[PDB]
RNA sequence: CAAUCGCGAGGGGCUCCAAGCGGUCGCCGGCGAGCACCACCCCAGCCCCGCGCCGCCCCCA
């Protein structure tokens, strides 16, 4: 009934873009239990649930084309390589996991490296470049990798859990820039840019109460678009700071995407309250739209 | 290079030099390459880490046959001064191991820092 | 104006007052020979230095006891020299006029109080504009909260990835900025006017790293123009970088040290420079004469001074003057002394 | 509206019938200033001296001053219209439904921007700049303008298009204004908390609990003490992070690497001492 | 400590007694300690969650 991934086909004619959603029951459905889903363009679309197949989907079958699979464990990220292609995709035990995408096929290729705790699970990945990677963990630290070499950049850890209770801080989406810097959406409600030359922090912007689920950039690198374990969606404009916070959702906000073409730039939310959710980017220009 | 199991800086590195500190205050540690090798050879030996900061490579690199040998993990530090005043020694230790007891913490130390180890190799 | 292989060094007569506790902090006032001593037992002290005065040379100007805080480091604020800020464990600390008497109490790092439970661990800029707090959370990393003390409000944050949070920090001369000790072996060398990390470089082969001093003339202006920086660990080494040769902005992340200085064998406590930048005093507290002394730029340590019989006691604090003609030595007994520098 | 001296110990208040000034250091009030009622603003004078500028509701120009009684005698009434609003700047702007300076809805105030000049004017939804939600108070800071707008609800906008949301009143605002070096947005509220803006990494700290009575603050010429206007008929001096009320007013070369310069080759045999010279030399 | 207030095992017909135990306001009551109930790691345990064996009860047979 719940959202768990949003993902559309482009970011940027009669060019078929659609809109790929994950139910929480196991759905899929596409707009003019499952838990992540890609695209890939060059067009195919990638999931996972919990387990640790990642299975690739034929559309006009509308039948789960090409299971992949492995060793290790659970899947709980994955996402493909920008151009100057693969897949990464890391799991609960500390793996993060290459898969080959050689031209049609989806193939288990190779374990690139691991975290020597296995205490630290990773949850979401974003690439601030083409062969290098930035992963959340399930510890305070998010960290960075290179793929040509498979090697473990800085660890760029977090703080403690200061509000009460728990000591981690469990950094639950990672997303980056096209100027060169790395947004992590963590725990704990706060959201904080990472410099990207020098993988330190560079600023700390507390806005939310409840742990940020996800968030999502422009396609400019105008606007930041955060969803938290509250009912509360936030966007951020230049460093920065935020403009305002609108409850749109009604349980928290699970997964964000967005698009800036075809004189149609709009972002999209689900969560749990089984109603997806569209905004524009212009977000002083209109009202916004939902959709069941 | 050669350094194939090489130790990542990210804290792994520090888990393994400060265990280094804690073998030396218990005397669990034998020191330099040679003192290194008999203890491998003789196979008191319950971990080996070397240092891939070595100005020619080839003079430690002879310890990894016997240590696939002996079946003892080995892992690469990329300074040998940084394992040298992590043993305690005011000269440049290039290549340490450090063995075990019957009973100590140190010793379950090694077996979750071989467990790392083995998450390596 | 002092060669490098042997100092003129003599022993100026003793400070008359002896603390029930061991000195935390010694701090020469930057205008005028004034001493401030602080210590564990409540109280501060304030001595002129005279040493042909009468009847008791080194006199006592004031005596504070503050009440129920243990001073861990008292310090003047500014060129000028006119606000000491001192601060114990607890969790507030107080800056007081030196021109209008007034004692107030900054209990409240806006917003931040979650992140500082003491403040204890604090240094304030040579141009005395700001003002860096240790915030004491770590798990895995340390932050360091920047204060306006011209209103004592926080404005910036300088968090460091690292084990155990924090070593020891030093403005940088210029004032533009930090370069901040982890305990890791990671230096960072962090800027205030963009509030970015500049670079983070290594120690050589430091396993924790415990202090960290700064200082000298005619060095990086992009990196606050101070020449000389020390780092001490936790084997008692107290490796000796020039910061010109951290830039090859790009800052080499494995350095060389200009020297190794490994003559004392345990924890490195202390570490300081004469503010004309030709002396670095280092020591421990964890043997007697655990006291060392170098001259700058030629990186020697001088042999002879101290020796056997040069009473020190297990070194807690030093301080040059602000001519750097005048060391102090407080102890882990209570008592300061004092030896003046010619050259 | 109150105000402090250039040398910031004297506070000033206007009530609604005198002028009364205060010392910040020491005691209560200082000079009780005749001013009859037979009150709009009052600033200070601002290029030369620091005297004072009061405009009564309708148009009677006080420039009067402490340190002194003089200026009890000498009003002006040059506009005809009940006086709304008043500025001063270095030359005097007052705004009558529009401006006489030296248009659609109702006017609320009308603020000035300094000495390259700019004006500030303030309906109820319009806001009018000129270069040379519902509003209830608003300030600045130049350097080139930013623009912080409360409002009748606990928005208060900010503006450097687009605004920022900085909503935290249970009512009104009744006071916004810039803090200092601009790091910090200091606000008020009817709910008596003193709400610090962090505007920084975007968190708040405040001041709770007070006597029922906060409108019209105002920083001080440093970054130092803020002073609040209380409705309780109450100013107060407060230091910064006290948050406590300062005023309540009702060649080094070891000898052996030369030792190796001499060890080889004895006496004879020896390289000829100009190039054993240029061995020791190139030591030194 | 001083004023004050509450519950109520256990026993007896909504009431009665009581072992006990706590709260509030004043303490010109006293004692003790202040990062740190934290960082790094290891061994277990409470709880919650996974997957597979048995222990038992089944139905045909």
């Amino acid at each position: 009934s719940a959202i768990n991934a949003v993902a559309f086909t482009h970011s940027a004619k009669n060019i078929q873009v659609r809109l790929a959603i994950g139910r929480a029951n196991g759905d899929i459905e596409i707009w003019n239990s499952v838990d992540g889903l890609v695209w890939v363009t060059d067009s195919r679309l990638f999931s996972i649930g919990y387990t640790t197949t990642i299975t690739e989907w034929d559309l006009e079958k509308a039948r789960a084309k090409k299971h992949a699979s492995g060793q290790h464990g659970e899947i709980w990220c994955f996402g493909v390589q920008p151009l100057p292609r693969k897949l990464v995709a890391g799991t609960v035990d500390g793996n993060l996991v290459l898969y080959s995408i050689e031209d049609g096929d989806l193939k288990f290729q190779k374990t690139l490296t691991r975290t020597p705790s296995k205490k630290t699970k990773f949850v979401s990945i974003a690439f601030q470049s083409h062969n290098i990677v930035i992963v959340g963990c399930s510890n305070s630290t998010i960290c960075a990798y290179d793929v040509r070499t498979g090697t473990m950049l800085r660890q760029m850890t977090l703080g403690t859990d200061l509000t009460g209770g728990s000591k981690n801080i469990i950094v639950w989406a990672v997303k980056c820039l096209p100027n060169g810097d790395i947004v992590s959406g963590d725990s704990t409600g706060q959201v904080c840019i990472w410099d990207g030359k020098t993988y330190t922090q560079a600023q700390r912007i507390q806005s939310h109460t409840q742990d940020v689920l996800c968030l999502s950039v422009s396609a400019d690198g105008s606007k930041i678009i955060s969803g938290g374990m509250d009912r509360r969606t936030a966007v951020y404009e230049p460093r920065w700071s935020k403009v305002f916070h609108r409850r749109y959702h009604q349980h928290d906000v699970k997964a964000m995407a967005s698009f800036e073409g075809k004189g149609m730039s709009v972002v999209v939310s689900g969560g749990s309250d089984a109603s997806p959710i569209v905004l524009p980017l212009r977000a002083l220009g209109k009202e916004f739209h939902r959709t069941l | 290079s050669a350094a194939w199991p090489k130790a990542e800086d990210p804290a792994l590195v520090q888990e393994l030099l400060d265990c280094v500190q804690q073998a030396s205050h218990y005397r669990q540690l034998k020191k330099g390459a040679n003192e290194t090798t008999k203890s491998v050879n003789r196979g008191t030996s319950e971990l080996v880490i070397l240092a891939a900061d070595t100005q020619p490579l080839s003079i430690v690199l002879h310890i990894p046959l016997i240590c696939e040998e002996k079946n003892v993990p080995y892992v690469y530090v990329p300074s040998k001064v940084a394992l040298g005043r992590a043993c305690g020694v005011s000269r440049a230790v290039i290549a340490v191991s450090l063995t075990s007891n019957e009973a100590s913490d140190l010793n379950s130390k090694i077996r979750a820092l071989r467990d790392k180890v083995e998450r390596l190799a | 104006k002092l060669r490098p292989e042997t100092i003129d060094i003599q022993r100026t007569r003793d400070i008359p007052d002896t603390h029930k506790a061991a000195i935390s902090s010694l701090a020469f006032h930057p205008r005028y020979p004034i001493l401030l001593s602080s210590s564990t037992s409540s109280i501060m002290y304030l001595h002129k230095l005279d040493a042909s005065a009468y009847p008791t040379p080194n006199p006592l100007l004031t005596s504070v006891h503050v009440k129920r805080t243990d001073l861990r480091r008292a310090a003047f604020v500014g060129p000028d020299g006119g606000e000491i800020i001192f601060a114990g464990r607890r969790r507030y600390f107080h800056c007081w006029n030196l021109s209008s008497g007034l004692v107030k109490k900054v209990s409240k790092i806006q917003g931040h109080q979650k992140e500082q439970r003491t403040m204890e661990r604090f240094r304030v800029s040579p141009c005395g504009r700001y003002m860096a707090l240790v915030a004491s959370d770590k798990k895995g990393g340390g932050m360091l909260n920047i204060i306006n003390v011209g209103t004592m409000q926080w404005i910036a944050q300088a968090r460091i990835d690292g084990r155990h949070g924090v070593a020891d920090f030093a403005w940088w001369s210029d004032g533009n900025g930090l370069t901040i000790a982890g305990r890791d072996g990671q230096v960072t060398e962090w800027s205030m006017i963009t509030r970015r990390t500049v670079g983070i470089w290594r120690d050589e082969g430091s396993i924790g790293g415990t202090v960290m001093a700064l200082g000298g003339r005619n060095g990086p202006a992009e990196l606050g123009g101070d020449r000389w920086v020390a780092i001490g660990s936790n084997s008692g080494i107290l490796n000796v970088y020039d910061r010109n040769d951290l830039i090859e902005i790009r800052i080499k992340k494995y350095p060389t040290p200009t020297r190794v200085f490994e003559q004392l064998t345990t924890s490195i406590s202390v570490v300081a420079f004469s503010p004309d930048g030709q002396l670095l005093a280092f020591g421990s507290q964890h043997k007697k004469d655990a006291l060392r002394l170098v001259h700058l730029p030629s990186c020697t340590v001088y042999r002879n001074w101290p020796t056997e019989q040069t009473p020190l006691g297990r070194v807690t604090a030093i301080a040059f003057s602000s001519k750097s003609d005048v060391l102090a030595v407080g102890n882990d007994v209570g008592r300061v002394r004092l030896w003046e520098i010619r050259g | 509206d109150p105000i402090f001296s250039q040398d910031e110990r004297h506070l000033i208040i206007t009530y609604n019938t005198s002028i009364q000034v205060y010392s910040t250091e020491d005691s209560l009030l200082v000079r009780r200033i005749a001013l009859p009622l037979t009150i709009v603003s009052s600033a200070l004078s601002k290029s030369n001296p620091d005297y004072l500028w009061v405009a009564c509701s309708d148009g009677r120009i006080w420039h009067i001053n402490w340190t002194s009684g003089e200026g009890v005698d000498t009003p002006s009434t040059i506009d005809t219209k009940k006086l709304l609003d008043m500025a001063v700047d270095a030359v005097l702007l007052t705004l009558n439904a529009q401006i006489i300076a030296y248009y659609d809805e109702s006017p609320q105030s009308l603020r000035s921007v300094a000495g390259g000049r700019a004006i500030v004017a303030a309906a109820k939804e319009a806001l009018h700049i000129g270069i040379l939600d519902i509003i209830s108070t608003f300030d600045i800071r130049p350097i080139d303008i930013d623009v912080a707008v409360g409002g009748a609800r606990g928005a208060i906008y900010v503006y450097s298009i687009q605004p920022r949301k900085y909503h935290w009143h249970r009512r009104a605002v009744h006071s916004v204004k810039w803090s200092g070096d601009g790091n910090y947005l200091i606000s008020g509220g009817y709910e008596t908390v003193l709400v610090l803006w962090q505007l920084d990494t975007g968190r708040v700290d405040f001041l709770p609990h007070l006597s029922a009575a906060i409108e019209n603050i105002v920083v001080s010429p440093k970054g130092s003490a803020y002073a609040l206007h209380l409705d309780d008929n109450s100013a107060m001096v407060l230091s910064t992070a006290e948050m406590k009320p300062s005023m309540y007013v009702s060649v080094v070369v070891a000898p052996q690497r030369l030792a190796e310069i001499f060890n080889a080759a004895p006496a004879f045999a020896m390289p000829p001492i100009e190039d054993v010279f240029y061995q020791v030399a190139s030591l030194f």
